[PDB]
């Protein structure tokens, strides 16, 4: 699907080099937009990226790095925005990609890379690369970036075969032909922002941003600011237009909400709509989130001092603390829903500040909802699973952990999951790995969680399968579909027959019982005390007092009761309970 | 003293939605059920819902199941009633009651009422004319409005005596019609002031005409 | 469950005398259910007032001349001596069983002395003409017996359909009752006549009396 997000992990080396490539494989595949930063980092030589090959946007910055692979194939790459900037400067970063038959970065290849509308280029240390001293930098950067710093090392390990013969004026992405660099803003007539030739007819609308295959706002090679179906334009139409003589506010139906840099009917899923017309990932400043029936979010307005909220990590109060400690634990009692991330870190508990001890880590007992991201580095080796949550029952991850998981387990070897309320990832990536004797991971449903094709499970190094099995390890057998987040009949996604409690069983106490029961959309309820068990029928018909079919005791109609209230009355020839002749 | 006062019912369309709210007050609902009790014109009183506040159970007239749930928030000491899907046999008059002390389960404290109508049609506040008066007898005509009721109060609270407000009928067109009289000798006619106020909260309107020789 | 089935579903009776409405459960969990129901006063648009409970108990603020009694599955409601405000529907209700039900309502009237009506007649003003339509209203002011007829005649013609019926609920005090009825018809028919007419039979008049306005 066209739109993606980016990543957010700079130089941080994945903690599972064994899955790091699918990650981008599942972010990547069929994107030609990148909402945030592309970043490709630690690859080996026989890394194949064809993943990449429909990128034609990113958002942010574009970081290349640490890599031992000889082609990055970004090709179709028209336009960097510049939105963030490795290290508050690059638009594009190309670092330390080689070894420390060879490896290492070849050609940047980067033949459509038209656009940097904001920040520079860095490469640096990057020994098998070349033809980079040849670009005319000065003509990609937009017309307001002029002056982005370009720090460029030509220091190489090998002799470069020179620029096609095609080449203009030799300047070049790359040996072959389709390599040569086009210029579309150096070469324009007239104070042209871009153009597709010499004459001042080729010249491209003031809205296109890389260049056009024609002269009008609908010949665009990318938008400037907004893609309003096919039409590149400076905003999009407001959902709201004001009555020409009274002003009264009118909802426009040819209204639009920001969503990057297109103008969209609807914000796509797990945003937010503003009143203001944008589509964003949180609620700016005194705005509360509200929920339709729809399951939609919007951002509204606080109508008077907004309630409180729980912020978690990285929002607010908690904007610059790294994990969940025995200093903070208390600032989510009570918290039914968390407005950011929880990060579990060996720090956390091995602490001046203490041991955060695990009986503390019920406050999240009431816990339903994550806005932010999950993740767990750290867990007392005493609890086997991760029931504190076991009500939570959703993580959005609207913010993800190194711009990509929404969910992570790794180092910890707990023995089950037990998250059995959790029916969504809104968005983002599950990694679990390196946690020995965690059982139950493909006992779970994962796609039924997950809500776009980007997602998936990346899981290594858990206990192994065979081992979960040759110990009885397995979904009780009342589970449906065989789905369950740890051992017993507490942990299923859905019981085939009853449920009492959160315990699945065979059978109520319709019949047979103890306490006998009766039943409610397949739930094993309680009768009446009051309720004379009945052999051979059903001893009652709900939990009020008055729907037994005969009293254990007496009964004042219509209930049956313990003793008759002492407003006197007193038991009868038949057990009902009469009024006494004098008060 | 002890009360109870029903609220937010008029007017719906059919398959429409509306919320009743029943305000109690000189006892707290904790100690005991509240009933929803409503009467379809000139019909008998019909059973519609319990609830037992402490705990929230309830229990519903087979018409009514799964369509009219019946909640009560114990923090505010009142109980509510969502209809949904009305249909056109539920427009009736609505009272809520409760049952007494613990063991007393006659309705011994009961509303006001309020009226629901399940009919899709707009509310024209109606136009009032006069009529023409030893017996003086004068009258007031309020013609053409929907739903009903109507408040005719002759003065502030001043004329109570030979009192006649008429009950109204469904024209063949669809709107109401009343009329609304009052008696006293012939030698006052004109000498003090006869005013009808009539008044339909329906459509906020309001008219105080008169009656003169 | 339990059907109530009151009867009779409407009596009339005169001031003072002894009025006796009954009330029999329905169901095949019989037992007793004698001491478990109770009986209620409605008036007409007014909320029920609760009259008995548990079967026999005379709740406060009530008459003592109310009385219930019952025993079995067969309960009675007794007014000793009938006043002209015990005009209502009586209902009886079980709480025996859940949900408790009500009778069907006996409708009680008062029985009075036969009384004629002081007819009257009023015309459509300068105010209501000035619209579109109008209306001419024929009143029949307290009165008894409850059936009347009300005959219009524009100059001598019998009409057949073009007029409503309205009735007012039995006085609480005199207990008698009154009626109007009104010919629907606009401006069309209206400024062609000049003497309409209005004919009223009732058991209390010798014989059809008639009253009329004059235009000017
Ligand atoms: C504008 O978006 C449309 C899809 O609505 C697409 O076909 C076209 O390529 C886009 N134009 C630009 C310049 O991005
Ligand atoms: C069980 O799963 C079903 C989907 O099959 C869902 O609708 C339901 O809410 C779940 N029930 C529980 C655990 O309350």
């Amino acid at each position: 699907t066209q739109v993606c997000t980016g990543t957010d992990m700079k130089l941080r080396l994945p903690a599972s080099p064994e899955t790091h490539l699918d990650m981008l494989r599942h972010l990547y595949q069929g994107c030609q937009v990148v909402q945030g930063n592309l970043e490709l980092t630690y690859l080996p030589t026989n890394a194949s990226l064809s993943f990449l090959q429909d990128i034609q946007e990113v958002q942010g910055y574009v970081l290349i790095a640490h890599n031992q692979v000889r082609q990055v194939p970004l090709q179709r790459l028209r336009i960097v925005r510049g939105t963030q900037l490795f290290e508050d400067n690059y638009a594009l970063a190309v670092l330390d990609n080689g070894d420390p038959s060879p490896g290492g970065l070849r050609e940047l290849q980067l033949r459509s890379l038209t656009e940097i509308l904001k920040g520079g280029v860095l490469i640096q240390r990057n020994p098998q690369l070349c033809y980079q001293d040849t670009i005319l930098w000065k003509d990609i950067f937009h017309k307001n970036n002029q002056l982005a710093l370009t720090l460029i090392d030509t220091n190489r390990s090998r002799a470069c075969h020179p620029c096609s013969p095609m080449c203009k004026g030799s300047r070049c992405w790359g040996e072959s032909s389709e390599d040569c660099q086009s210029l579309t803003r150096t070469v324009c007539a007239g104070g042209c922002a871009r153009c597709k030739g010499p004459l001042p007819t080729d010249c491209c609308h003031e809205q296109c941003a890389a260049g056009c295959t024609g002269p009008k706002h609908s010949d665009c090679l990318a938008c400037l600011h907004f893609n309003h179906s096919g039409i590149c334009e400076l905003h999009c139409p407001a959902l709201v237009t004001y009555n020409t003589d009274t002003f009264e506010s009118m909802p426009n139906p040819e209204g639009r909400y920001t969503f990057g840099a297109s103008c969209v009917t609807a914000c796509p899923y797990n945003y937010l709509s503003t009143d203001v017309g944008s589509c964003t990932l949180v609620c700016p400043l005194h705005n509360q989130e509200v929920t339709a029936e729809d399951g939609t979010q919007r951002c509204e307005k606080c109508s008077k001092p907004c309630a409180r909220v729980c912020y978690g990590l990285g929002m607010e109060h908690l904007r610059e603390v790294r994990a969940v400690t025995s200093a903070n634990i208390q600032e989510f009692a009570g918290c039914k829903k968390i407005f950011g991330s929880l990060a579990f870190l060996p720090e956390s508990f091995d602490g001046n500040t203490a041991p955060l001890q695990p009986e503390q880590l019920q406050v999240f007992e009431t816990l339903e909802e994550i806005t932010g991201y999950l993740y767990i580095s750290a867990w007392p080796d005493s609890l086997p699973d991760l029931s504190v949550f076991q009500n939570l029952q959703v993580i959005r991850g609207r913010i993800l952990h190194n711009g990509a998981y929404s969910l992570t387990l790794q180092g910890l070897g707990i023995s089950w999951l037990g998250l059995r309320s959790l029916r969504e990832l809104g968005s983002g990536l599950a990694l679990i790995h390196h946690n020995t004797h965690l059982c139950f991971v493909h006992t779970v449903p994962w796609d039924q969680l997950f809500r776009n094709p980007h997602q998936a499970l990346l899981h290594t190094a858990n206990r192994p399968e065979d081992e979960c099995v040759g110990e009885g390890l397995a979904c009780h057998q009342l589970c449906a579909r065989g789905h369950c987040w740890g051992p017993g009949p507490t942990q299923c996604v859905n019981c085939s027959q009853f449920l009492r409690g959160q315990e699945c069983v065979e059978e109520c106490r319709v019949l047979q019982g103890l306490p006998r029961e009766y039943v409610n959309a397949r739930h094993c309820l309680p009768c009446h005390p009051e309720c004379q068990p009945q052999n051979g029928s059903v001893t009652c018909f709900g939990p009020e007092a008055d729907q037994c079919v005969a009293c254990a005791h007496y009964k004042d109609p219509p209930f049956c009761v313990a003793r008759c209230p002492s407003i006197w009355k007193f038991p009868d020839e038949e057990g009902a309970c009469q009024p006494c002749p004098i008060n | 003293e002890v009360q109870l006062v029903e609220s937010g019912g008029g007017l719906v369309q059919p398959g429409g939605s509306l919320r009743l709210s029943c305000a109690a007050s000189g006892f707290n609902i904790k100690d005991t059920y509240i009933h929803w009790v409503r009467q379809a014109p000139g019909k008998g009183l019909e059973w519609v819902a319990r609830i037992y506040p402490t705990n929230g159970y309830t229990r519903y007239a087979d018409s009514v199941k799964g369509r009219f749930t019946i909640s009560a928030d114990t923090s505010k000491n009142t109980a509510y009633l969502q209809m949904n899907s009305l249909r056109a046999e539920d427009t009736a008059v609505y009272y809520c009651s409760r049952w007494g002390g613990d063991g007393f389960y006659a309705m011994d404290y009961w509303g006001q009422g309020t009226l629901v109508t399940v009919s899709s049609a707009s509310t024209k506040g109606p136009s009032v004319f006069p009529l023409a008066p030893g017996t003086a007898a004068l009258g007031c005509l309020v013609k053409d409005y929907f739903p009903e009721p109507v408040t005719v109060s002759w003065n502030s609270g001043a004329l109570t005596s030979g009192v006649h407000t008429f009950p109204a009928v469904l024209q063949s067109s669809g709107l109401y019609s009343l009329s609304s009289v009052v008696t006293v000798p012939s030698s006052s006619l004109g000498t003090q002031t006869y005013i009808c106020n009539v008044n339909h909260k329906p459509s906020n309107t309001k008219v105080d005409k008169k009656v003169e020789p | 469950d339990i059907q109530m089935t009151q009867s009779p579903s409407s009596l009339s009776a005169s001031v003072g005398d002894r009025v006796t409405i009954t009330c029999r459960a329905s169901q095949d969990i019989p037992r007793s259910i004698s001491g478990y129901v109770a009986w209620y006063q409605q008036k007409p648009g007014k909320a029920p007032k609760l009259l008995i409970y548990w079967g026999s108990y005379l709740y406060s603020g009530v008459p003592s001349r109310f009385s219930g009694s019952g025993s079995g599955t067969d309960f009675t409601l007794t007014i000793s001596s009938l006043q002209p405000e015990d005009f209502a529907t009586y209902y009886c209700q079980q709480h025996y069983t859940t949900p408790p039900t009500f009778g069907q309502g006996t409708k009680v009237e008062i029985k009075r002395t036969v009384a004629a009506p002081s007819v009257f007649i009023f015309p459509p003003s300068d105010e209501q003409l000035k619209s579109g339509t109008a209306s001419v209203v024929c009143l029949l002011n307290n009165f008894y017996p409850r059936e009347a007829k009300v005959q219009w005649k524009v100059d001598n013609a019998l009409q057949s359909g073009n007029s409503q019926e309205s009735v007012t609920e039995q006085d609480s005090k005199d207990s008698t009752y009154s009626l109007s009825s009104t010919l629907t018809l606009s401006k069309a028919d209206y400024e062609k006549h000049k003497v309409y007419a209005c004919e009223v039979t009732h058991q209390g008049l010798s014989s059809p009396v008639t009253k009329s306005f004059n235009r000017g």
